[PDB]
RNA sequence: UUGAGCCUUGAUGUGUAGGAUAGGUGGGAGGCUUUGAAGUGUGGACGCCAGUCUGCAUGGAGCCGACCUUGAAAUACCACC
RNA sequence: CGCGGGGUGGAGCAGCCUGGUAGCUCGUCGGGCUCAUAACCCGAAGGUCGUCGGUUCAAAUCCGGCCCCCGCAACCA
């Protein structure tokens, strides 16, 4: 090293070395910042569990207080007036046959889609420009329902969604390194819970490696 | 042929105009280990006319 | 072995005086009837127009000076064996190789009209796209790769 | 190493193989070329070609030397002796000692019909 | 002199097609360059010949998506691996 | 008692990271070649890439199980 002055300035504030107890550093996570976009705090998680066998592959989402770290423009395929109750729960989109040509030809201003199960009909149409983006709805994750005001609400609601890559790793955001420190304690135990409740049915003996917890370009925090 | 002389020189050789074949060059005199020896009769010459 | 021949330079087109316009519906005529090839190159801007082509004085020169052939395939003999060895390419064909790959694409094509297919040849050369424009690169990324002999 | 601006050279070309070599008169390597070095094998070893590709292969083994005069020997009949000649000046060197070194090894004989061509 | 290992540093991605070396994957519109590219030429070098790196004559904040088109799918500006 | 690989016209093998896609050698039925015979070369004919689940618009292929094969394998009283 050779670093960037950006970065270089803030090292003028913290050691290459330690990591820091998030029960401690509770005023030196907002003081770090640097960028001219939002910093945030990442978990780091090393697996497993098999490295190869994709019987042991790890998916879910769980909600938090911020969700990804903003609010998310939720859209909702439905007929007939089960399509204003999700517009009165968290939906700011309903869509209808005259929308998936829009969404074929290339145009969508929504980071969800949610579908009724009679409606659904349309939307198996969009599988292939709705899949590289991750936007598919899917029964067999609960995206498609009935009860589609309680599912527009559950992304509204803010959640994160992530699955393990290559050789058993997984890495989630858990904050903005603005947003207030005290929690991050709290929110920790709430997404460890809920992916400890996400273990393979085929798992034995162990699931977690080893965890580490980072700054975006910047210092690493202790648990 | 079996030559030292280099610099500016194209086209792989066989520089001499007829040099094997219905003469040129040599072989007049063909037979007894003699060669060689009109070049050195066109050389010592002189008359080639004598009495 | 022997001959040295006596060569024609044709005549011009009766139109334009030009002598590669005489020379591409040459390669255009079957059948021998040669009034039909005028009718089918060079008898519509408007098909032009219609895709890629743009301004008149580029209406046949994206056949002439848009290209530049220099080898040919195939094998040579040296000495007791056949090896396989780019050829160069005579300085007059240079001009005249490319309409025969012009003329051939759209003949054999399954698009109807003649006139239009042609057009349609001239417009996918003019963007410099696939047909006769590899049909340069790919010898020429094969002698990229051959240089022993000659 | 260091610039040096001086060396010394081998140049040979047969109708088998055709070389490159350039050295110091102390004796030291530095820069070889072959045509088997340019990956060449058989009937096409031998081509004015090869022995014109291989010049500029021994140019970048003795780049960072400043060299650009040399005193040379030329060795073998091969068409390889003409094009490799000319690639010194590819090379970017300008010379003003040559000589044949080739064995004779005895007096005569006979010029061949074959081998031009 | 080097075997194994760990940090530092720098770049990996071209099945295939064209404008095009679409890494994975999740974000995202104003963000980055003032020894800095553009662009046609006498040059150096790796090459999958497309591209990139460096030098000189120069000209000196662009440029790019969205526009326009290619494709299930994008192409400024960026974590993370 | 375990693990890796395999299942493909008549016999034995491909593979992977081009998912829109069955390749091959050997034989057989026929030619090139030849005075035949050898050496080399390439047309033609014939099969559910086993089998039950799964993801999907889509798998012989990948992901889970089974079974028969082909190679390696270990222990307490």
């Amino acid at each position: 090293a050779k670093l960037t002055k950006r970065m270089r300035v803030i090292r003028e504030k913290v050691d290459a070395t330690k990591q820091y107890d998030i029960n401690e550093a509770i005023a030196l996570l907002k003081e770090l910042a640097t960028a001219k976009f939002v910093e945030s705090v990442d978990v780091a998680v090393n697996l497993g569990i098999d490295a190869r066998k994709s019987d042991q592959n790890v998916r879910g989402a769980t909600v938090l207080p911020h969700g990804t770290g903003r609010s998310v423009r939720v859209a909702v395929f439905t007929q007939g007036a089960n399509a204003e109750a999700a517009k009165a729960a968290g939906a700011e989109l309903v869509g209808m046959e005259d929308l998936a040509d829009q969404i074929k030809k290339g145009e969508m201003n929504f980071d969800v889609v949610i579908a009724s199960p009679d409606a659904m009909r349309v939307v198996g149409q969009l599988g292939q420009v709705l899949g590289p983006r991750g936007l598919m709805p899917n029964p067999k994750v609960g995206t498609v329902t009935p009860n589609v005001a309680e599912a527009v609400k559950n992304a509204k609601a803010g959640q994160v969604r992530y699955r393990n890559d290559k050789n058993g790793i997984i890495h989630t955001t858990i904050g903005k390194v603005d947003f207030d420190a005290d929690k991050l304690k709290e929110n920790l135990e709430a997404l460890l819970v809920a992916l400890k409740k996400a273990k393979p049915t085929q798992a034995k003996g162990v699931y977690i490696k080893k965890v580490s917890i980072s700054t975006t370009m910047g210092a690493g925090v202790a648990v | 042929i079996k030559v030292r002389e280099n610099e500016p020189f194209d086209v792989a050789l066989r520089r001499f105009k007829r040099s094997c074949e219905k003469a040129g060059v040599l072989a007049e005199v063909r037979r007894r280990e003699f060669y060689e020896k009109p070049t050195t009769e066109r050389k010592r010459a002189k008359a080639s006319a004598v009495k | 072995r022997r001959r040295v021949i006596g060569q024609r330079k044709i005549l011009p087109d009766p139109k334009f005086g030009s002598e590669l316009l005489a020379k591409f519906v040459n390669i255009l005529m079957v059948d021998g009837k040669k009034s039909t090839a005028e009718s089918i190159v060079y008898s519509a801007l408007e098909t032009l127009a219609q895709r890629s082509g743009k301004s008149e004085l580029e209406a046949f020169e994206v056949a002439l000076e848009n290209v530049r052939p220099t080898v040919e395939v195939k094998s040579r003999r040296v000495g007791g064996s056949t090896y396989q060895v780019p050829v160069e390419v005579r300085p007059v064909r240079r001009n005249a190789l490319a309409m025969r790959w012009i003329v051939e694409a759209a003949r054999k094509r399954g698009d109807k009209s003649m006139a239009l297919r042609l057009a349609n040849e001239l417009s996918d050369a003019a963007e410099n796209k696939g047909t006769a424009v590899k049909k340069r690169e790919d010898v020429h990324r094969m002698a990229e790769a051959n240089k022993a002999f000659a | 190493r260091k610039q040096v601006s001086d060396g010394v050279a081998h140049i040979h070309a047969s109708f088998n193989n055709t070389i490159v070599t350039i050295t110091d008169r102390q004796g030291n390597a530095l820069g070889w070329a072959t045509a088997g070095g340019s990956g060449f094998r058989g009937s096409r070893k031998s081509t004015p070609f090869a022995a014109q590709v291989a010049a500029e292969r021994c140019a970048d083994a003795v780049k960072e030397y400043g060299i650009k005069n040399l005193e040379v020997m030329v060795k073998g009949p091969g068409p390889g002796r003409e094009s490799t000649i000319r690639a010194l000046n590819a090379a970017g060197f300008r010379i003003t000692n040559i000589t044949d070194v080739t064995p004779i090894p005895h007096n005569g004989c006979r010029p061949p019909k074959k081998r031009r061509v």
